[PDB]
């Protein structure tokens, strides 16, 4: 159990490794979405004000 | 002299109860965070104030060692009892800051 | 194994003088630090030690080692540089070996020479 | 060691470690959503004054 | 965290000590005063309730 216990050491360091790397992809994937999100919100702005400005 | 001395008594009081919730704070804190360093899981744990009448502590604080002392260490274990403050050397002062002798299981001593 | 050449997992290889030094260590770690240790020994000619943690853990541990004189490093030696880390070690190690000698020859050399001469 | 001191070591050893991973974990995805939100109306904010 | 745990439990030794000395003096200042002389301040209420009644 010497190396048996090592052993386990060693994954349970790589688990919390991926888990901690997981979480930092998410935020990563987030900075992403706001400008996604925010990309359509601006052109659905837009094309009220062309509209109205048409009207006019 | 005569209206600071009323004030002062009556400030000391009044401290003195206040500092007493207040120690009792943080050795709640103190243990339980303890508790999750020593034990780890489960996170709750089975906790007691048990009343020691006057010169029973060594008696009480053996007794709890040999019973309890087997799930913190199995190696890792003395017996010991009582309470002795010293500046002569930092063993034997049951403290995670400074090196101490590691107790087998959780027990803080309370002397009032 | 499976982190010889890792970088995920700290490993904490290290030289005390004896086992008995390595108990007053061992005595701090689990006072100070918990039991997130795993401690394993192999008998030397010294001792080696071997404690094995986090890797956000290290400073605490390093302290210790500090204060009870132990050369317990994150990675011993400065050259790791061929993978695995003892290749790099044997070669410079072969190095070290035969450019003492030379010195100890030159040493010795003059040491016949001048002796009489003094 | 005793075998059972060396599993019970090794059982609280990763439970601290799987522990360790979730509370950063939570953390960094905590701060995450606010980032996203924020960043999300700062750049409509910007721009809309600029449409107007 | 687990690097967190370690600091937490440091400070917990050093502030417990810290307090445990300071109510110590405050006892002295009053046994000095004659506010505690047989008996006083370690068994009267804490609030209306005695120190071994109010731990329970």
């Amino acid at each position: 159990s010497q190396k048996n216990g090592i052993a386990t050491l060693l994954q349970a360091e790589k688990e919390a490794h991926e888990i901690v790397s997981k979480a930092r992809k998410y935020r990563q994937d987030k900075l992403k979405q706001a400008k996604t999100d925010a990309a359509k919100e601006i052109d659905s702005y837009k094309i009220q004000k062309d509209k109205e400005l048409k009207e006019f | 002299e005569q209206s600071l001395r009323v004030q002062l008594v009556r400030l000391a009081k009044t401290a003195y109860v206040d500092v007493f919730i207040n120690w009792f704070h943080i050795k709640a804190l103190r243990v339980y965070v303890e508790s999750v360093l020593r034990y780890g899981l489960p996170p709750h744990f089975n906790i007691k104030i048990i009343a020691v009448p006057p010169k029973n502590l060594s008696k009480c604080k053996s007794e709890l060692i040999d019973a309890f002392g087997f799930l913190g260490g199995n190696a890792f274990m003395k017996d010991k009892k009582g309470k002795i403050n010293k500046q002569d050397t930092s063993l034997h002062q049951y403290a995670s800051l400074v090196d101490t002798e590691y107790e087998p299981f959780v027990m803080y001593i309370i002397n009032l | 194994i499976a982190a010889a050449i890792g970088a995920s997992v700290n490993y904490v290889t290290g030289v005390i003088a004896r086992d008995k030094v390595a108990t007053l260590e061992q005595i701090l770690w689990r006072v100070l630090r918990g039991n997130l240790f795993f401690k394993t020994v192999e008998i030397e000619q010294n001792a080696f030690i071997v404690f094995s943690h986090g890797d956000l853990i290290i400073k605490r541990i390093r302290k210790i080692a500090e204060s009870l004189d132990a050369n317990l490093y994150d990675v011993d030696s400065s050259n790791e540089g061929r993978s695995q880390q003892l290749a790099k070690v044997n070669k410079n190690l072969s190095d070290l070996y035969t450019v003492l000698k030379t010195t100890s020859t030159t040493l010795e050399s003059e040491l016949y020479a001048i002796a009489k001469e003094l | 060691l005793t075998p059972n001191q060396v599993n019970d070591e090794l059982n609280k050893m990763q439970a601290f470690i799987r522990k360790e991973a979730e509370e950063k974990a939570k953390e960094i995805q905590l701060k995450a959503d606010q980032e996203y939100e924020i960043e999300k109306t700062n750049i409509v904010r910007n721009e809309t004054n600029n449409i107007d | 965290s687990l690097d967190t745990l370690i600091v937490e439990s440091e400070e917990l030794s050093k502030v417990d000590n810290q307090i445990g000395a300071s109510i110590g003096k405050i006892i002295e200042i009053l046994q000095g005063l004659n506010e505690t002389s047989t008996n006083a301040y370690r068994t009267l209420p804490i609030n209306n309730m005695p120190v071994p009644e109010y731990l329970e």
